This record gives structure tokens, sequence and C-alpha cells, in this order.
RNA sequence: CCGAGAGGUA
DNA sequence: GGGTATTCGCCGTGTACCTCTCGCAGCCC
DNA sequence: GGGCTGGTGACGGCGAATACCC
């Protein structure tokens, strides 16, 4: 199961972030540790914030932020960093549908 | 004195604790600790008396 | 300040203020649209800083 | 016509 | 469960004046 | 055409914040 997390980028490479994110997927070969990358779009929310579906070892989490322009995670802390929510990523998948 | 002021007992620890004062608060891992410790003095790009 | 060369040169202030109404006009945004709670967090502790 | 940085006089 | 000791951050360091240069890139929306 | 976005050579004083030790 694969829950998700939020990921801060320098805002306005984000679109670069995700792909460079992607490739050090394939790169690492980390396949069954990743699910999606999101960066939903309006004809942009959120302004600078990545989506990640991901599951949580220490070693795909330096593989994100080994990936270049990218600060960390945001969360409680840093040790267990936070997923954020089911009825959070349900509404954020109803506006992206909608 | 030194050794007995020590809490390290291997090089695991040691490299651990050395990974913590650098970067303070995060989980550190063995090959991180071994990337972080080859790049500070052991490594050609970032370490060059002339 | 006009420097005389086409570009304004600003003071230290005005960008300060254009940091805080930026960061203070995103965050209306983002507890308009309802988003998740850590990302107001995150952009409540920027506005802190700001 | 404001701030930096450098140099100089007493 | 306080009485001394060690650390940790802040606060501060002369007055007038003259000349010169140089002041935010990136970039694909 | 243009928007907006994020080092490692100072030293003394002094008081507040731990510390350790009984």
């Amino acid at each position: 199961k694969k829950r998700w997390y939020v990921v801060q980028a320098f805002s306005g490479f984000e679109g670069r972030v995700a792909t460079s994110l992607r490739e050090h997927i394939k790169l690492h070969n980390m396949e069954d540790l990743f699910g999606e990358v999101m960066v939903p779009t309006e004809e942009k929310f959120f302004p600078g914030y990545v989506l990640v579906q991901m599951v949580m070892n220490d070693a795909s989490w330096h593989l994100v932020r080994s990936v270049p322009r990218v600060m960390g995670f945001i969360g409680g802390t840093s040790d267990r960093p936070a997923p954020i929510s089911d009825k959070e990523v349900d509404a954020i998948m109803n506006r992206l549908q909608q | 004195e030194t050794l007995r002021v020590d809490p390290t007992n291997d090089r695991l620890s040691a490299l651990v604790e050395i990974y913590r004062m650098m970067r303070p608060g995060e989980p550190p891992t063995r090959e991180a600790a071994e990337s972080l410790f080859e790049n500070l003095f052991f490594s050609e790009d970032r370490y060059d008396l002339s | 300040v006009p420097l005389d060369g086409g570009r304004f040169a600003t003071s230290d202030l005005n960008d300060l203020y254009r940091r805080v109404i930026n960061r203070n006009n995103r965050l209306k945004r983002l507890l308009d649209l309802a988003a998740p709670d850590i990302i107001v967090r995150n952009e409540k502790r920027m506005l802190q800083e700001a």
C-alpha cells in the first residue's frame, strides 16, 4: 500500500522537478516504491508543491531528497515525515476530476 | 579519557554521529554515512590540498 | 530611486513588503480552496518567517 | 541622488 | 531541588570630508 | 517579448539558559 506525501520544490521549476523525479525512479529502479507524481492544474494550485504516491523507507526518502531542486518533505518531523489524509486526497482528486 | 567520553563502539555508530553533526535531525543510513565521510576528506572532488 | 538606466534598484523595504503580500495572498487562496492542512501549516510558517 | 565595495586627506 | 559552573547568544566597537565603480538572472513560457 | 523567486583570522562583557552534584 502506497500513501501520499508532499514535496517542496523551487517554485517555478516544478514540471522539471517532476520529470527529474520520474527519471531518478527509473534510474535507481525502485519501481515498486513509487506510484505517481501529481502537479494539479486549473485552467495552478498548489503553488510549488509536488504530490508523490510513495512508501516510506529511508532509501526512498534519500532518493526523493537527492532529486535536484527539491528542498524536502513537509510534515510533523524530519525523521518520519507525514502523509496527508484519505479525504484530503479524495477531495484533491475530486477537484482535479471536476 | 577521550575514549572514556565516547559513547560509540564501532565504525557504523561513528559514521552515524558524524552524519548527524553535519546535517542535523534526519534519518541516517549506512550508505549515506559512507558517502558523506568519503566526500568530506577522501574524494578528489570536494577536498583538495594543493 | 531611479538609477537613470531604465530600471529601479529598489529599496529593501518594498522587497520585504512585497514578499509578505505575495505570501499572504497565496495563503488566502490556499485557505479559500480548502488545501490540505499540512500545506497551510507550511504556508503559515512561511508567512511568520517573512 | 539611496546603498554597497575600494582608495585617500586631517 | 537548589547552589555554584559552563555554555550560548547578543551587544558593541571615533568624527568630518573627497574621488571612483556598480547595483537580479532565468527563460520557457 | 517578461514574472516572480529564491564561510571557516575579533574580543570582552554580560546575563540567560542548562548542568551536575549533593
